[PDB]
């Protein structure tokens, strides 16, 4: 399931901003 | 009238924008209590103002670190904007100051925690729970955009829940006052509009794209474009394809298809009718925009408190000193702060 795929991913915690 | 409310708001904003407040407190006036959030782009602490005993959130930036990260002008943007705005769902600066080492921005404390925390714990929000939060963002963006401000960092991590269950849109590190186009690559991968990824000039429409992302994430419990590495996310975003969970209402999916529109000509918030294509959409039919603004709607969830200065709705972070050098750093860079 898409939920399961999310929860197993590396990006369920707080996400940092990006920049150049 | 909305038009007339905004006209007066702008008059109020411009006066403070053109003559910013500066050096209105000192670090020694505050008791440091707890780190509420932290990253490379600075940290936020709960502090107590000793003269009033009021609690505030205090953002602390290390001037040298700001410089190394090329965030000088962005930081000046943040402070200059936040001292000037005033809106029920923003936390304007109550005070700002600097010392030899750091920059300080003191704002209203929202004790309910980050939306991120509750969203992740609970899994997903009901469409009505999500619509209640979305409404507040729509109004905030209407306000901000009318003042020629773009926000550029919508995500649940930046959305704090207050004692009444209403939100504060926090962290203005990438916010900018711009008429016309801008170009900076900034924001958070999951929420980046395609324009930004593809290095085009972009405008306030990137915020309306980010709204589509937030609504999706709130209602689904995961973002519409995710993967393990940013580059894979960017490929999904520019693809032009999005899948909705089977539980998403017909009205929700239609709103999101028009927010998450890769074509600027067809993106809601960016058509000739502006924000009203959003406010008049069927998904918001039950929304009383003035009641939301007046904060008379009953929140679908009120946070647990056990007193003032309670931090139980926030994660625990390693506590680091607030060091103050005996030598002034970066004076010229931050002269206007
Ligand atoms: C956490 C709680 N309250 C806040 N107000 C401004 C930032 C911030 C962070």
């Amino acid at each position: 399931t898409t939920y399961a795929d999310f929860i197993a991913s590396g990006r369920t915690g707080r996400r940092n901003a990006i920049h150049d | 009238s909305v038009k007339e409310f905004l006209a007066k708001a702008k008059e109020d904003f411009l006066k403070k924008w053109e003559n910013p407040a500066q050096n209105t407190a000192h670090l020694d006036q505050f008791e440091r209590i707890k780190t509420l959030g932290t990253g490379s782009f600075g940290r936020v602490m709960l502090v107590k103002h000793m003269e009033t005993g009021n609690h505030y959130a205090m953002k602390i930036l290390d001037k040298q670190k700001v410089v190394k990260l090329k965030q000088i002008e962005h930081t000046l943007n943040e402070k200059r904007i936040l001292q000037a705005v005033n809106f029920p769902f923003l936390t304007k600066l109550e005070f700002s100051f600097k010392d030899n080492s750091n920059l300080y921005m003191v704002m209203e404390y929202a004790p309910g925690g980050e939306m991120f925390s509750h969203l992740r714990r609970i899994g997903r929000f009901s469409e009505p729970h999500a619509r209640f939060y979305a409404a507040q963002i729509v109004l905030t963006f209407e306000y901000l955009h009318s003042l020629d401000l773009i926000y550029r960092d919508l995500k649940p991590e930046n959305l704090m829940i207050d004692q009444q269950g209403y939100i504060k849109v926090t962290d203005f590190g990438f916010a900018k006052r711009v008429k016309g186009r801008t170009w900076t690559l900034c924001g958070t991968p999951e929420y980046l509009a395609p324009e930004i990824i593809l290095s085009k000039g972009y405008n306030k429409a990137v915020d309306w794209w980010a709204l589509g992302v937030l609504i999706y994430e709130m209602a689904a419990g995961y973002p519409p474009f995710f993967a393990d590495q940013p580059i894979q996310i960017y490929e999904k975003i520019v693809s032009g394809k999005v899948r909705f969970p089977s539980h998403f209402s017909s009205d929700l999916k239609d709103l999101l298809r028009n927010l998450l529109q890769v074509d600027l000509t067809k993106r809601f918030g960016n058509l000739k009718n502006g924000v009203n294509d959003i406010k008049n959409h069927k998904w918001f039919a039950t929304t009383d925009w003035i009641a939301i603004y007046q904060r008379k709607v009953e929140a679908p969830f009120i946070p647990k408190f056990k007193g003032p200065g309670d931090t139980s709705n926030f994660d625990d972070y390693e506590e680091e000193e607030i060091r103050v050098s005996i030598n002034e750093k970066c004076g010229k860079e931050f002269s206007e702060f």
